[PDB]
């Protein structure tokens, strides 16, 4: 069976899709490993951990030439891998193949946009008939996104998620608790972990976005040392550099899709942790 | 056949959909063929002049149609029929539809006896050329030379004047048209009236109102000068050109510059020395950066093609003046222009003057910011090594390719990494050693994987290039200490450069020092590391003999299999699958 | 030595109640004066044909279609509007009419030609087929139809206010607030960049540009003009990104200064020796040679002068006019409220004030000219400034390129005004 | 700025 990803994985690297028969099979395989994954899943260093790709394929290959090719490089990524750019769908699947060939070597984690409402409004939605004619390809993958995990913890020491922190959640095993196998809500500790976003004004705030909150460093501060965490690793909001720490290094922000819908002009950054768990950041501008 | 299908095509001609349309129109000839030859000739052409009135894809192909439908008509004899049609096609909007038309002309003209050929397509052409419509009379310009030769003088004299007249057109179309068609034209007249007529206008022309005009002339320049004997030059091309290269168009001027060598190769090297050497002077030195770039890249090629006897005097009485500027530039992209053939110069001034005066720039310009102008000081190196000394140069780029070596921007990096290979062997093996080795074993550790990877590769050809020997001297003994490295990353890199450099050590050097290591590493704590050792043995095995192979090496590889860890046992159950060890 | 100007035709709702996508927001004469076009907030296209010194004949429709459609950005919550910035014909090519059309993101070359002949002779009109039969045309009855040959989009980040065909048959530019693409009338795909003065953070954007004409013969050069009241003459042989040698036109403060500072429209003379100039206030000749003042200056309606605040307050100080030349360059003409539109006659001096209206005047009626009180006192056949309607306003009017025929437009109608001839 | 759900 190994036989097929092997060359599904070459095809997509070649960025050439894959059948609405080949994609509703891996999304089968892809969720039995990811529901065997806790909801903080437990990840050992060392691993490149990256942000944000929204599809934009070719900087996913540019990421690559950064950080190194799987499964030789061990890589966790933190969600939004589709909406935005315009290969969301080739992006989204050579991740999702990567995952099933190489479990050990790559994690991927929930991001905000991985969900029905907003792929639907955020093109990987229009995408998807764009290159199918049938919207099945998209209630494949929509649903696999449901097993895909909230949040993970590297060496149980770094938290990593899509979002942020939430109100309703203060320990770990608060979210280990929470039924993730269900679409974002528009409220919760579960969709504020993929929607927060951390200000410089203290205590909760109501979120400019409409979901999720706004938290200051004093919020961060707690959650970690009530953890035992070192740092908050995370991407979800676009950050000119690539990556910045804030709330005094508590929390980071890595995104990594650089110059954001060939638009915005930023730079793109992984962040590598070591086999001793010590960290360095990667800035990488678009492929040419 | 059976008339049916055919009399569908037919109506096909008249039906909405400009696919059906379009499919018709393709299949002309089997309409033509079924209706008589006589009926083609009153029926469909008739049908297929009238329209002249759809979309680009149908006209056009009409237009192509009718350009191979001479004998369908009826031979030659007859071949004046299809000019009605094709003469209004020639009169549309569509400039692509109009080139096809005037094409088709073109073709069948050379079906009209000289009778027909002055009885009809002449007056086509001054009916076209005499037209309302500047459309019209844009597509005369080019009917004038296919039908100059097989004419009377009465009419050679006639189409002299229409085209004067075109020439003076207060359109700028037609204008353009025509500056573009003299040319082709030129070259059917004769030398006569190629100097009293095809001159005049070239001058004219060439100095137009409009810039779109003048450029257009200023391409003709060299099929003009090319139908003239040199003597000639001087007082009719000359004076043209002369203005041409001091036009008030930055976009003029650029053309002369960028046709400089294809003009001195043409205008004769005396009149090259005596002309172009001051003008090209006055490029060199052009306001308009985008010039002065062009000019700059082409100083080379130009001073190669100096008549003996006075070149080795200009290229540095008359050249170099401006080249000391041409370092010192503002602009990155002339500078960076110069410097790519700058040195083509040296095998033309000798030793000496290559040192006293190609030196202290091609000095000057390798400690360039720009990472692209340093960057192609040391792309032509072959180009003057031959004529001067490496150590006088290795002595002056110590830094520059130290600094590319080491520029924050990973792709100036990945830029230098290509050319040390042949760096390295214009520069002997010691002074690797004692300088460029340093550099070349510190990208192995960089942040960049493509720099690591391509460091890595580049060692390789670093051997290829230097014996399997010297590999065993200033190289193995570090890729071995990355076996240290703290970080998988930098770690993982040295069997990624063992996997390569046994593809050319000899298996002396490859069993000796780089195998033990390999094995020592597959009890590595990190799996990233474990599965990348057992990949390398399916790699390096067959390099090694069936000796070493049964040793301690399938051993090894049989413990990987039993390795609790799921990618380590694939890479090393199926790393025996090719080692004949399964 | 005063035009006797007249009333000829009206075109529009009968009545007020003016619709909206109704309301004409350009009107352009064709190179030759017979076609007179008009564009819509509602994106329609409306050319007019005159009936056949010379011709007076009145202008009837000719061809109707429409130009623009709406677009949206859904995400950003965006419209682009369909309507009808402005309208610019091209020199004729041959037996079809060509002209350019453009709103705020998109520009489209539109050909407009005559058909009198169809085919007829259907073979197949149950395979019966015995013969083969070829279609003649046979005379129909005039048809003109309208389609678009080329679409030039996605090229502005800002919003299109200008598209003005060079000299040379065979580009053109359009311009932003911030910048200027030319473009080759064939190629759709690319457009170069002359001109762009964006700053680099929005925050200190302190000019932008609002009007910009290439010479009528000069296949080189090209004029634009900015809110900060400066026009700037550019030579695009100079250099390649056009900056160089550049000319900028200014003349020798207040908060309003400011903002009545703001030039709507700039056009070259037909002589292309002088180029016309309008800000709030006023109309402002100016010379090519001479670049530190203008050469004349009229004031279109000085009696608002002391309303500035009002007006301000009310939006119409930002009301943009547009103002053109009669075929001489002789007389010049521009638009003010209340439907008054202004004429100043650049030999004599003297200046007209007419009233664009369909009930107070009727068929070759010759035009009472209009005046205006102070704020205060009335009198005999005048109006008072406190009684003129701002919403009544004239943006949009044009000249024929060689008679004293006029087209005027009000929010609804759109006038024809000519002399006895 | 493509629209704050997020340049
Ligand atoms: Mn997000
Ligand atoms: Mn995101």
């Amino acid at each position: 069976f190994t036989k097929e990803l092997d060359q599904w994985i070459e095809q997509l690297n070649e960025c050439k899709q894959l059948s609405e028969s080949q994609v509703k099979s891996l999304c089968e395989k892809a969720k039995e490993i990811l529901t065997k994954e806790s909801n903080v899943q437990e990840v050992r260093c060392p691993v490149t951990v990256c942000g944000d790709v929204h599809g934009q394929f070719h900087d996913l290959m540019e990421l690559f030439r950064i950080g190194g090719k799987s499964p030789d490089t061990n890589y966790l990524f933190m969600g939004d891998y589709v909406d935005r750019g315009y290969y969301s769908v080739e992006t989204v699947t050579l991740l999702v193949a990567l995952k099933v060939r190489y479990r050990e070597r790559i994690t991927i984690l929930r991001g905000n946009h991985e969900s029905r409402q907003i792929t639907q409004v955020y093109g990987f939605y229009d995408e998807c008939l764009r290159k199918y004619g049938n919207a099945n390809v998209w209630k494949y993958f929509t649903d696999l996104f449901d097993y895909l995990p909230l949040t993970a913890l590297v060496d149980g020491q770094i938290f990593c998620l899509h979002g942020g922190l939430s109100p309703s959640i203060d320990t770990l095993d608060h979210i280990r608790a929470l039924d993730r196998l269900q679409e974002v809500p528009h409220e919760g500790p579960m969709c504020d972990l993929l929607w927060s976003d951390p200000d410089d004004r203290g205590g909760w705030g109501i979120s400019p976005r409409g979901a999720g909150y706004t938290f200051g460093q004093d919020i961060s501060e707690t959650f970690n040392h009530a953890n035992g965490l070192t740092l908050v690793s995370r991407a979800h909001q676009l950050v000119m550099e690539g990556y910045n720490w804030c709330h005094d290094r508590n929390v980071v922000t890595i995104f990594s899709a650089p110059n954001y819908c060939y638009r915005c002009g930023n730079q793109a950054a992984i962040m590598e942790l070591d086999d001793t768990l010590k960290y360095s950041f990667l800035q990488f501008d678009p492929a040419p | 056949m059976s008339l049916y299908p055919i009399a569908v095509l037919i109506d096909e001609l008249r039906n909405e959909d400009v696919q059906l349309r379009l499919n018709s129109i393709k299949k002309l000839s089997t309409i033509a063929l079924a209706l008589g030859v006589e009926r083609t000739r009153s029926e469909l052409l008739p049908f297929l002049t009238d329209t002249i009135y759809d979309e680009d894809e149908v006209l056009l192909a009409l237009a192509e149609q009718l350009g191979t439908f001479t004998t369908l008509v009826g031979g030659p004899e007859y071949v004046h029929c299809l000019l009605p049609p094709l003469e209004s096609l020639a009169t549309v909007e569509e400039t692509v539809v109009r080139d096809k038309a005037v094409e088709s002309l073109r073709a069948i003209s050379h079906e009209h006896s000289p009778s027909d050929l002055e009885a009809h397509f002449v007056p086509l052409v001054k009916r076209l050329a005499g037209g309302d419509w500047f459309t019209s009379r844009t597509s005369a310009c080019g009917l004038f030379s296919v039908c100059y030769p097989r004419v009377s003088s009465a009419v050679k004299a006639e189409l002299r004047q229409y085209f004067r007249n075109l020439c003076s057109d207060d359109t700028p179309m037609v204008r353009r048209a025509a500056a573009s068609k003299l040319g082709e034209f030129a070259k059917v007249l004769e030398l006569d009236n190629v100097k009293s007529e095809i001159i005049p206008m070239f001058s004219n022309l060439a100095s137009d109102e409009q810039d779109s005009v003048r450029l257009l002339a200023v391409e003709a320049c060299v099929n003009i000068a090319q139908l003239l004997p040199q003597e000639d030059l001087e007082a009719l091309v000359m004076p043209t050109l002369r203005q041409a290269a001091e036009d008030k168009s930055w976009r003029v001027r650029y053309m002369v510059a960028d046709k400089f060598t294809e003009l001195q190769k043409a205008v004769g090297p005396e009149i090259t020395k005596t002309d172009l050497v001051p003008a090209f002077q006055n490029l060199m030195k052009d306001c308009e950066a985008e010039v002065r770039a062009a000019a700059s890249h082409k100083v080379k090629e130009f001073c190669e093609n100096l008549s003996a006897d006075c070149r080795e005097n200009v290229i540095m009485s008359q050249i170099l003046p401006c080249i000391k500027e041409l370092v010192s530039d503002a602009n990155q992209h002339v500078k960076s222009a110069l410097a790519s053939v700058i040195m083509g110069l040296s095998p033309i001034l000798g030793k000496d003057n290559t040192i006293e005066h190609l030196l202290p720039l091609f000095l000057a310009q390798l400690k360039d910011e720009c990472p692209e102008v340093r960057l192609n000081i040391i792309s032509n190196l072959d180009c003057v090594n031959e004529v001067i000394g490496i150590r006088q140069l290795s002595q002056s780029l110590l830094p520059a390719i130290v600094e590319l070596a080491e520029d924050a921007k990973w792709r100036v990096r990945l830029a230098i990494i290509e050319y040390m290979p042949l760096l390295a062997g214009q520069l002997g093996v010691e002074f690797f050693d004692e300088k460029l080795n340093s550099l070349c074993m510190a990208w192995l550790v960089d942040h960049v994987y493509a720099i690591r990877e391509a460091a890595t590769s580049n060692l390789k050809k670093l051997v290829e290039k230097f014996g399997k020997e010297w590999a065993h001297a200033t190289i193995i003994p570090k890729v071995l200490a990355m076996s240290g490295d703290p970080n998988y990353l930098h770690r993982m890199t040295t069997l990624f450069c063992i996997n390569v450099l046994s593809e050319v050590c000899g298996q002396d050097i490859t069993t000796k020092h780089m195998l033990p290591t390999v094995l020592r590493m597959a009890g590595d704590p990190v799996a990233n590391v474990r599965f990348n050792v057992a990949k390398s043995l399916q790699k390096i095995g067959p390099i090694l003999d069936n000796s070493t192979l049964q040793s301690e090496v399938k051993p090894i590889l049989e413990k990987l299999t039993q390795d609790q860890d799921v990618d380590v046992k694939y890479f090393a159950q199926e790393a025996l699958t090719v080692l004949s060890l399964a | 030595n005063d035009i006797q100007w007249c009333f000829s035709q009206v075109k529009g709702a009968v009545d007020d109640d003016v619709a909206e996508a109704d309301i004409i927001s350009t009107v352009e004469f064709n190179h030759s004066g017979e076609l007179l076009a008009t564009g819509d907030k509602g994106g329609r296209v409306v050319i007019f044909q005159q009936e056949q010194s010379h011709s007076r004949g009145e202008y009837n429709v000719y061809s109707t279609f429409q130009s623009h459609e709406p677009e949206f950005d859904y995400l950003k919550s965006l419209e682009i509007e369909e309507k009808i910035n402005k309208i610019r014909w091209l020199p004729q090519k041959n037996a079809a009419q060509f002209l350019l059309s453009t709103n705020d993101k998109t520009i489209k070359l539109w050909k407009i030609s005559e058909r009198d002949k169809r085919p007829e002779g259907y073979n197949l009109k149950p395979t019966t087929v015995t013969t083969l039969r070829v279609p003649v045309f046979r005379p129909m009855d005039l048809m003109v139809e309208a389609s678009p040959r080329r679409i030039f989009a996605n090229a502005h980040t800002y919003h299109i206010n200008s598209i003005s065909i060079n000299s040379d048959y065979e580009t053109y530019l359009s311009a932003d607030d911030l910048r200027i693409n030319l473009w080759h009338l064939e190629i759709t795909d690319r457009s170069f960049n002359i001109v762009d003065i964006k700053p680099a953070n929005m925050e200190e954007l302190t000019e932008v540009i609002t009007a910009a004409e290439f010479h009528p013969n000069s296949c080189n050069t090209f004029v634009y003009s900015s809110s900060k009241g400066t026009i700037r003459l550019c030579d695009m042989r100079a250099s390649a990104l056009c900056d160089r040698h550049s000319k900028l036109f200014e003349e020798p403060r207040s908060f309003f200064s400011e903002i009545i500072s703001s030039i709507s429209d700039v056009k070259f003379s037909h002589s292309g020796r002088y180029m016309m100039t309008r800000d709030y206030l006023s109309v402002k000749v100016w010379d090519l040679n001479m670049e530190n003042r203008p050469v004349e200056t009229y004031q279109v309606h000085e009696y608002l002068r002391s309303k500035l605040c009002s007006l301000y307050e009310n939006d119409c100080i930002f009301d943009k006019f547009e103002c053109c030349w009669n075929g001489s360059d002789s007389v010049v003409m521009t638009g003010s409220y209340n439907n008054f539109f202004r004429m100043f006659d650049r030999n004599t001096k003297r200046d007209i004030t007419l009233e664009a209206s369909r009930e107070n005047n009727k068929p070759r009626t010759v035009l009472k000219p209009r005046k205006v009180c102070a704020s205060g006192k009335r009198k005999k056949d005048e109006i008072s400034v406190d009684s003129l309607d701002f919403n009544k306003k004239i943006l949009h009017t044009a000249w024929h390129p060689k008679e004293n025929i006029i087209a005027v437009a009000t929010t609804n109608n759109l006038y024809i005004f000519q002399d006895k001839v | 700025x493509l629209x704050r759900x997020x340049x």
